[PDB]
């Protein structure tokens, strides 16, 4: 079906501690396939999937040496967006890029993403043409501006449609049974008292992947939900509950989407 | 990888000055003419990457990516123009710009009014100049004779360009007259008696 | 801009020595090239960024380092006359159009012995009164010579301030000695005014010459005076 | 300055049964800035070789962690996770509740 | 694989 490819990096000051933290992951889908960490060992790119580590020194030397240059790009723009803010050099502060490609069944381009923020607030933003910014306040605008003259818009939509789908479409065919199956949720319900007059139905999800899943509960109010969650062996799971008054359970019914599941599933508890 | 001429190439004062540099990598995207003088540091002029023609002044950088080559017109070339440009490629593998060996220009001056003339100044100095841009100063045939090849001056005020040549030596048999024997002077070239 | 220190240097074989090159422009890109006379600009190394560094087209004999954004130091390990060189530092952003901004560069001899080191003598030249009457101007000529290596920075003062107009300086110097293989060379330049200023003599005209050899560090055990570096001056007045 | 409370969820891989293998997590989700302290505790003590995931982020900015260790679940052993951030002014334990 | 042409804000 659908896929994508996105790279997440976090660039973190560490005031009167010296060199600022920098982290950067990538993934296929949901599934985690790369990873750098400014405060670890190695200085490498590493891999986090079996089906990458076929990927020869090439590879790595050239991911590794991109990488290193993303964490050069971002030290200096935490020192220039505090410059813009009027900030202090004593506190710390956040910046976050994510970037990425989408691809449809026939594995075409779909669509393409670059965006930036500053302590945890939108900066600036690639649309959706690939040509044009959107800046969330003032400073933005300067940096909307520079970007412009400096043909930025471009040069990311060379990557989005050339190169960014060349690398997932290769990446895809390398670890197929990995990220082209999907696992259909296996699923239960539990049911304890909290009252005399009153009682929890818990729907679960378990074992499923991709993480995109609905869960919906229907009579014939009061509805916790939980974040999605991760296994830890590639897997997801989720759980959703209703407080029902107690003799009324049978008349309740858990909803189960998930492109795993050939339909959707109906689970009802009876007493 | 990316190939440049050496030269040196010659242009009279005024004329279009024409700098050719190729390349093999069609993955080439940005395409660079940098400007060294003589024992000076390579200097950016311009910078093209979209196919076609792109003006700054006296300037045209020009790219064909079917026939893989750049291209650096220079209009109205003056002598200061003179220096060793530089040809640089960008590439979608790297981020190392390939260089050129670069190419030597000489815009030699237009003298509007010729003088020709031999002038005296351990050891004595003979003065070559005011002579004409196509007047080429040899080298000496003797070794105890040391002379320097021309030079361009531009007395900025007045805008008067002047071409110029020394030569000295310790040796007694040495005089301005015999100097530039060697060289094919001009005819009718001012020896005055001092 | 980009800075690099010395700008030129003397060493024996088997020196070390460090090439200082620093950046205000907060540039991601750093390279260092050498040039040489038959064979353009030869990639040395280059770094990214911070903690990262890698080879070029010639890096056996150097090492670098990048701790820091700005600075990008070139160490010569063990100094070989193959490495007698002028030494550029280049610096650049990340975009695709990023142009390199180059360093004022460092002119570097490698010699076996410095018993070949000698400073110029500096002599001016004053114009010939037949010139004057001929075309109503005055050229002065300086020569530089007898001096080695070839580290020389010729300019010409006129009431103590610099000038450009009306100067020809020669590109490269002569070989006094072209058939010995370490000759000491010989550089002229001129200065031409007209014989309205030449003829005042209220007006100063000297050629400096300024000289990069020795410094203290090194040592001498010569007879004649160490060839330190050093500014060397002719000059003279109106009539 | 805008700061988010990080959401803790602790939870096994697969559905606990008493003296079996299995895995301990602690999803910590949803939080900024993203300096974080995560514990595993069993009967109020830390454990100590407790691994964590690559720190990413979500769609509207704030980050997501796993904290994870090997563990085999008994009826009287407590199992925790124990959190601490700038926007909690006490370490927050959370009990694993082996139906949630 | 990554970005290459980065530019700063």
């Amino acid at each position: 079906g659908s896929h994508s490819m996105r790279y997440f990096f976090t660039s973190v000051s560490r005031p009167g501690r010296g060199e600022p933290r920098f982290i950067a992951v990538g993934y296929v889908d949901d599934t985690q396939f790369v990873r750098f960490d400014s405060d670890a060992a190695s200085q490498r790119m590493e891999p986090r999937a079996p089906w990458i580590e076929q990927e020869g020194p090439e590879y790595w030397d050239g991911e590794t040496r991109k990488v290193k240059a993303h964490s050069q790009t971002h030290r200096v723009d935490l020192g220039t967006l505090r410059g813009y803010y009027n900030q202090s050099e004593a506190g710390s502060h956040t910046v976050q890029r994510m970037y990425g490609c989408d691809v449809g069944s026939d594995w075409r381009f779909l669509r393409g993403y670059h965006q930036y923020a500053y302590d945890g607030k939108d900066y600036i933003a690639l649309k959706e043409d690939l040509r044009s910014w959107t800046a969330a306040d003032m400073a933005a605008q300067t940096t909307k501006h520079k970007w412009e003259a400096a043909h930025v818009a471009e040069q990311l939509r060379a990557y989005l449609e050339g190169t960014c789908v060349e690398w997932l479409r290769r990446y895809l065919e390398n670890g197929k049974e990995t990220l082209q199956r999907t696992d259909a949720p296996k699923t239960h319900m539990t049911h304890h008292a909290v009252s005399d007059h009153e009682a929890t139905l818990r729907c679960w999800a378990l074992s499923f992947y991709p993480a995109e899943i609905t869960l919906t509960w229907q009579r014939d109010q009061d509805t916790e939900l939980v974040e999605t969650r991760p296994a830890g062996d590639g897997t997801f799971q989720k759980w959703a509950a209703v407080v029902v008054p107690s003799g009324q359970e049978q008349r309740y019914t858990c909803h189960v989407q998930h492109e795993g599941l050939p339909k959707p599933l109906t689970l009802r508890w009876e007493p | 990888e990316v190939e440049q001429n050496s030269g040196p190439l010659s242009v009279p004062e005024g004329a279009i000055a024409s700098l050719n540099c190729t390349y093999s990598d069609r993955g080439s995207q940005s395409f660079f003419w940098y400007r060294q003088y003589s024992g000076k540091s390579p200097e950016l002029i311009m910078f093209i990457y979209s196919d076609g023609d792109k003006e700054d002044g006296r300037f045209t950088a020009q790219l064909n990516r079917a026939s893989q080559y750049v291209s650096l017109l220079i209009r109205d070339s003056q002598p200061s123009d003179s220096a060793t440009y530089l040809c640089a490629v960008k590439s979608g593998g790297s981020y190392i710009p390939t260089f050129g060996r670069g190419t030597s220009l000489i815009v030699h001056p237009y003298i509007q009014n010729p003088d020709p003339a031999v002038y005296q100044l351990d050891k004595s100095v003979c003065l070559f100049t005011d002579f004409d841009s196509q007047t080429n100063v040899s080298q000496s045939k003797d070794s105890d004779v040391y002379i320097t090849d021309k030079c361009v001056l531009d007395m900025r005020s007045m805008d008067f360009k002047s071409n110029s040549a020394v030569a000295w030596s310790n040796k007694s048999d040495f005089a301005c007259a015999n100097a530039f024997n060697n060289s094919i002077i001009p005819e009718d070239t001012f020896f005055p008696s001092p | 801009g980009v800075t690099q220190t010395p700008k030129f240097q003397v060493l024996k074989t088997g020196q070390s020595m460090t090439l200082q090159c620093a950046q205000d422009m907060n540039h991601e890109y750093m390279s260092w090239y050498r040039q040489d006379p038959g064979m353009g600009l030869r990639l040395i190394h280059y770094s990214v960024g911070a903690g990262i560094t890698d080879k070029g087209e010639v890096p056996n004999g150097y090492n670098v380092s990048r701790s820091t954004t700005e600075d990008f130091p070139l160490r010569l390990l063990s100094a070989a006359p193959s490495q007698t060189s002028v030494y550029f530092c280049a610096s650049s952003y990340l975009n695709r159009d990023s142009a390199l901004d180059f360093g004022p560069g460092t002119r570097l001899t490698v010699l076996e012995d410095l018993k070949n080191v000698f400073p110029p003598e500096v002599a001016v030249f004053e114009p010939s009164e037949a010139e004057i009457s001929h075309t109503q101007k005055a050229t002065l000529v300086c020569l530089a010579t007898g001096f080695y290596p070839d580290h020389v920075e010729l300019s010409w003062w006129v009431n103590g301030k610099e000038v450009h107009s009306g100067v020809c300086t020669d590109p490269q110097p002569l070989k006094e000695q072209p058939a010995l293989n370490d000759s000491r060379y010989a550089l002229s330049s001129r200065l031409r005014v007209s014989a309205t200023f030449w003829q005042d003599p209220r007006n100063h005209f000297r050629c400096q010459v300024q000289f990069y050899g020795l410094s203290e560090n090194d040592e001498w055990t010569q007879d004649r005076a160490k060839p330190v570096t050093q500014i060397v001056s002719a000059e003279a007045w109106g009539r | 300055m805008i700061q988010r409370t990080p959401k803790i969820q602790v939870y096994s891989r697969h559905p606990a049964e008493n003296g079996k293998s299995n895995f301990l997590n602690c999803y910590v989700s949803g939080f900024h800035p993203s300096d974080i302290e995560v514990d595993l505790l069993k009967n109020g003590e830390r454990i100590e070789k407790v691994e964590h995931s690559d720190l990413s982020f979500s769609k509207d900015w704030s980050f997501y962690l796993l904290y994870y260790t090997e563990f085999t679940p008994t009826e009287k052993d407590e199992y925790a996770c124990r959190v601490n951030h700038v926007t909690l002014s006490q370490p927050k334990i959370v009990k694993w509740d082996r139906d949630m | 694989s990554l970005l290459m042409w980065i530019t700063q804000v």
